RNA sequence: GGAGGCAGCAGUUAGGAAUCUUCCGCAAUGGGCGCAAGCCUGACGGAGCGACGCCGCUUGGAGGAAGAAGCCCUUCGGGGUGUAAACUCCUGAACCCGGGACGAAACCCCCGACGAGGGGACUGACGGUACCGGGGUAAUAGCGCCGGCCAACUCCGUGCCAGCAGCCGCGGUAAUACGGAGGGCGCGAGCGUUACCCGGAUUCACUGGGCGUAAAGGGCGUGUAGGCGGCCUGGGGCGUCCCAUGUGAAAGA
């Protein structure tokens, strides 16, 4: 623009998306698990990807991943919901921690110990 | 912090004598004598050829790993060089070596500089008269360093007051073997110290 | 000092009163340009001496309505019904903006 | 005994029926550290004659920098394509301030502190060319007072 | 009224405070008039009490009524002794 | 019915110079001189002459080159490598005399009106003035 | 018929990913009342809890093998952990003993005049704390990452499964990308994660971008406001520049 169409109207600020409403833009988020269950990655991947739709006290009911080798969470589990996505299910914009309510940690896990949310094991 | 645990093992790594027990690492010892390559499984494979970063990094690391001090104080020194007067590097030298612990092992008070925090951390040394136990003290042009009253005789002290009967102490120091006092004259010119660091690549590693 | 602006008469519809209109010019903060906007002042004018077309200087004052704050401190100039018709001319473009 | 950086490798490929078929290119800059440096792009069927021919234009396209205490004459931007390089002195103590292309040939050149920035398109050749030619332009007090007589 | 007193700066286990006029009604560690002095109760410098007394003398002509302990530290640098 | 003369003047001057013109004719202003008074005294152009196109004022200022060059494009080397407007109709640039800029480190003149005539830069800060900043030349 | 309004200090309860003692003391500083003594002061000064943040400090130091054992790799000679340990000396965090603050000199009292000026008395929550002296024990280390960006690689398990994932993408039976081991790199009483802001983003571009074909010239006139306006001389001095001066509180920088 020449300088004076830039007085008249100015340039627009970007202004940018939310990937998550955990609300409030909360860091994290309670909810309880409505649905556990299995899902199929898109086209690229295959897996039996493990997945818990979640009711949030934020008042939304989402889907969100759980991570780690096994789990232990079913119909009224209640979760902590953290944001990340997965690049492989289509609307899962949220991850369960580990180690938290009644999201059991990894077992047997020794390397990446604190997410997974695993307790030091013993060296007896 | 001062890192406690194994070091001959990067006066290797960073592939060059750091003097981190002081009087074994001149034995045909520092390892950099017997196994001048990196710790562990690898080490003496192929060397793949530096990324620029890790030019740097091992550059920056070089130097701290000298000092015995920790990233955090390590950046801190180096930030308020940078904000000071006049060449950045230069000057972060002097302020690392203006340290106490460290002056402690210029005066040769101590073997290594590890030897020297512990000296100054246990009340055995004295800056202008009054006891300092903080390694990370500041030292100023004209203060006297000494060795505690209580601590005058004793056995590691002794001993490493006679190896400076006969040494030089270097040129921005003055040393009193005798009644076992040192002064800090000036701040150390970038020459002073012969140090194997180019210290202009730890400048540019942080400015990334 | 109490502010003194000076601009022309554009009404003088009111008793006792002329709306007096000042032209001001800033430089833009961000892109420099020197502009020039403009703000009607209701000037006291308590001897209906002033008349449309009349520049005038305008001087801060003692309240003497709601809006009015400024009497007539003086005649700049007379007949400047140049830039009378301006500003009538942006008023009248609003009927063509409208639905 | 120019010291020599090797700035890029890859490798394209082109058409035949019933094949890719491949060339490298290498991106090296040869310079002394006193002012003096040199930009070639090389190319071949294998990798290390690539880098070789590279060495061996660059040797071949070299230029005067005017340094004064690791550093140079004035600020200069040159666009080269779509590629930009903004090039500004700078004191002792700063360090070469540079994405790593530039930085390359700053650095045999002999330029200690130097700030800069890439702009426009970052592609490596372009700026590697552009900084080269940025460096071409660079002048000293001398050059300019010389150029504007009686 | 308006007030010579103590300002309370410096920090934990380290009082320093200003001498400082201002209305009675502010808070301590408020907007105040003037600075006039500054005080160290624990003199841990030698120039652990400053006054400006040429300016107390102002405010107190003026009607401005010092702390009693702000009072003392005008009377010790001699702000009240009159020859 | 041209908006900026004196852009317009550097435009003569930029577009005479990329192809080695002896000189070229700019219509006459007295701002107009007062410039090309500055570029002469520092060397970026030879100097100007007043003259008379067809019954109408110009200045003709003279152009000043490098020697000749060799290899492929012998072209000579301009000393006026870049002259660029600063103030202009559309935004008028203003700088005291504190804020008045160094152009390419020394190498540089910029050129401004002030209240005391049309200054280079190092006049201007000597002078202790600001000004309208006409344009940078280097 | 009455009573009530913690967005005062604490605290409870609910909501929440999540945020403290129903603490000590008016000794200080400040405030209200009083001639004063003094009363009141959850302002305040302190203590407590929380790695929440920043700064500082410790978990040893010097010696110690062509180099134990274990464990990992192995081309079955070795190689790695590693001077790391064991081991010898040395020092002595914590501890325990003795001593022990500054912060507090006024108000008041007496001489003088109930002024100036001189002299006297009381007063400490923090706290038996800080700190000083004397004894004195080798005394917590973990977290993330090692496909590229990005510093750091081998073996086993696994076999588009389990799983990883910020993006490119890794996983199909030799996977430096999954899981574990050894080894490494990076920080270190912390290390990671998520969220949000700026950066990188010259990707709203004043500095500092663009529109033939990448997104972008309005279908074309006419024209209102507006924006911009050739050459010369004078007056004004609004813009502009200069000087002085006031203001730009303190804290922060
Ligand atoms: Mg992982
Ligand atoms: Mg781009
Ligand atoms: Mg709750
Ligand atoms: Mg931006
Ligand atoms: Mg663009
Ligand atoms: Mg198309
Ligand atoms: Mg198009
Ligand atoms: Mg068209
Ligand atoms: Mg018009």
């Amino acid at each position: 623009p020449t300088i004076n169409q830039l007085v008249r109207k100015g340039r627009e600020k970007v202004r940018k998306k939310s990937k998550v409403p955990a609300l409030k833009g909360a860091p994290f988020r309670r909810g309880v698990c409505t649905v556990v269950r299995t899902v199929t990655p898109k086209k690229p991947n295959s897996a039996l990807r493990k997945v818990a739709k979640v009711r949030l006290t934020s008042g939304y009911e989402v889907t969100a991943y759980i991570p780690g080798e096994g789990h232990n969470l079913q119909e009224h589990s209640v979760v902590l919901i953290r944001g990340g996505r997965v690049k492989d299910l289509p609307g899962v914009r949220y991850h369960i921690v580990r180690g938290v309510y009644d999201a059991a940690g990894v077992k047997d896990r020794k390397k990446s110990r604190s997410k997974y949310g695993t307790k030091k094991p013993k060296e007896a | 912090g001062r890192y406690i645990g194994p070091v001959c093992r990067l006066c290797r790594r960073e592939g060059v004598k750091l003097y981190l027990k002081g009087e074994r690492c001149y034995s045909p010892k520092c390892a950099m004598e017997r196994r001048p390559y990196p710790p562990g499984q690898h080490g003496q494979k192929r060397a793949r050829r530096p990324s620029d970063y890790a030019v740097r990094l091992r550059e920056k690391q070089k130097l701290r790993r000298i000092y015995g001090i920790s990233e955090r104080q390590f950046r801190n020194l180096f930030e308020e060089a940078s904000k000071k007067k006049g060449v950045t590097g230069s000057v972060f030298l002097g302020l690392l070596e203006s340290r106490l612990d460290n002056v402690v092992y210029r005066l040769g008070f101590a073997v290594s500089r590890r030897q020297a925090r512990q000296l100054v951390r246990h009340g055995h040394i004295t800056v202008n008269g009054r006891r300092v136990d903080l390694p990370s003290y500041r030292v100023r042009p004209g203060d006297e360093i000494a060795v505690a009253e209580k601590s005058r005789n004793l056995e590691l002290i002794r001993q490493n007051l006679e190896a400076m009967k006969g040494r030089k102490v270097g040129p921005w120091l003055s040393l009193d073997v005798e009644g076992m006092k040192g002064k800090f004259l000036r701040l150390p010119d970038r020459e002073d110290l012969a140090l194997p660091v180019n210290e202009q690549l730890v400048i540019e590693f942080y400015s990334r | 000092p109490k502010k003194v602006l000076t601009g022309v008469v554009v009404s003088d519809k009111m008793q006792k009163t002329v709306t007096v209109l000042v032209e001001r010019q800033f430089p833009h903060p961000l892109y420099g340009k020197v502009i020039k906007r403009s703000k009607k002042y209701l000037a006291h004018d308590p001897e209906e001496k002033y008349k449309l077309g009349d520049v005038v200087e305008i001087i801060e004052s003692r309240p003497i309505s709601k809006r009015k704050r400024f009497r007539v401190l003086r005649l700049v100039e007379s007949g400047r019904m140049d830039l009378v018709e301006k500003y009538l001319i942006r008023r009248q473009n609003y009927e063509s903006l409208s639905k | 005994d120019f010291e020599e950086k090797m700035i890029l490798i890859r490798r394209t490929a082109r058409m035949q029926a019933g094949g890719r078929r491949f060339r490298f290119g290498a991106l090296v800059v040869v310079g002394d550290r006193q002012g003096r440096v040199g930009l070639g792009f090389g190319k071949a069927p294998e990798v290390p004659l690539a880098v070789q021919k590279a060495g061996y234009y660059a040797r071949r396209n070299m230029v005067e920098v005017p340094l004064q205490n690791g550093t140079i004459p004035h600020e200069i931007e040159v666009e080269f394509g779509a590629s930009k390089i903004v090039l500004k002195p700078a004191a002792p103590g700063t360090g070469v301030i540079a994405g790593a292309v530039p930085r390359a040939i700053l650095e045999l050149a002999g330029v200690t502190d130097i700030l800069t920035k890439e702009l426009g398109s970052r592609n490596p050749i372009n700026i590697a060319y552009a900084t080269m030619e940025a460096l071409r332009q660079l002048r000293t007090k001398a050059d300019v007072e010389r150029l504007r007589k009686g | 009224m308006v007030k010579i007193r103590l300002a309370r700066f410096g920090s934990k286990h380290n009082p320093h405070y200003r001498i400082v006029v201002t209305d009675a009604r502010r808070k301590r560690d408020g907007k105040y008039i003037e600075k006039i002095g500054y005080y160290d109760p624990r003199k841990t410098t030698p120039d652990w009490l400053k006054v400006d007394v040429e300016r107390a003398r102002y405010w107190l002509s003026v009607g401005a009524q010092p702390t009693d302990t702000a009072r003392r530290l005008l009377r010790q640098a001699g702000v009240f002794r009159q020859e | 019915m041209l908006t900026d003369p004196i852009a317009d003047m550097l435009t003569r001057i930029r577009n005479a110079t990329r192809v080695y013109k002896e000189s070229t004719d700019v219509p006459a202003s007295r701002f107009k001189e007062e410039i090309l008074r500055i570029l002469a005294r520092e060397g970026f152009i030879k100097g100007y002459e007043r003259v008379d196109v067809d019954g109408k004022p110009y200045l003709r200022v003279y152009l000043k080159y490098g020697p000749r060059r060799q290899g492929p494009d012998p072209r000579p080397e301009q000393v006026i490598h870049h002259i660029r407007r600063i103030s202009k109709p559309g935004r008028r640039v203003y700088v005291g005399v504190k804020e008045i800029p160094r152009v390419r480190r020394g190498l540089g003149i910029a050129i401004l009106s002030t209240s005391k005539g049309v200054l280079t830069d190092r006049e201007a800060r000597k002078l202790g003035v600001g000004g309208e900043l006409i344009c940078e030349v280097w």
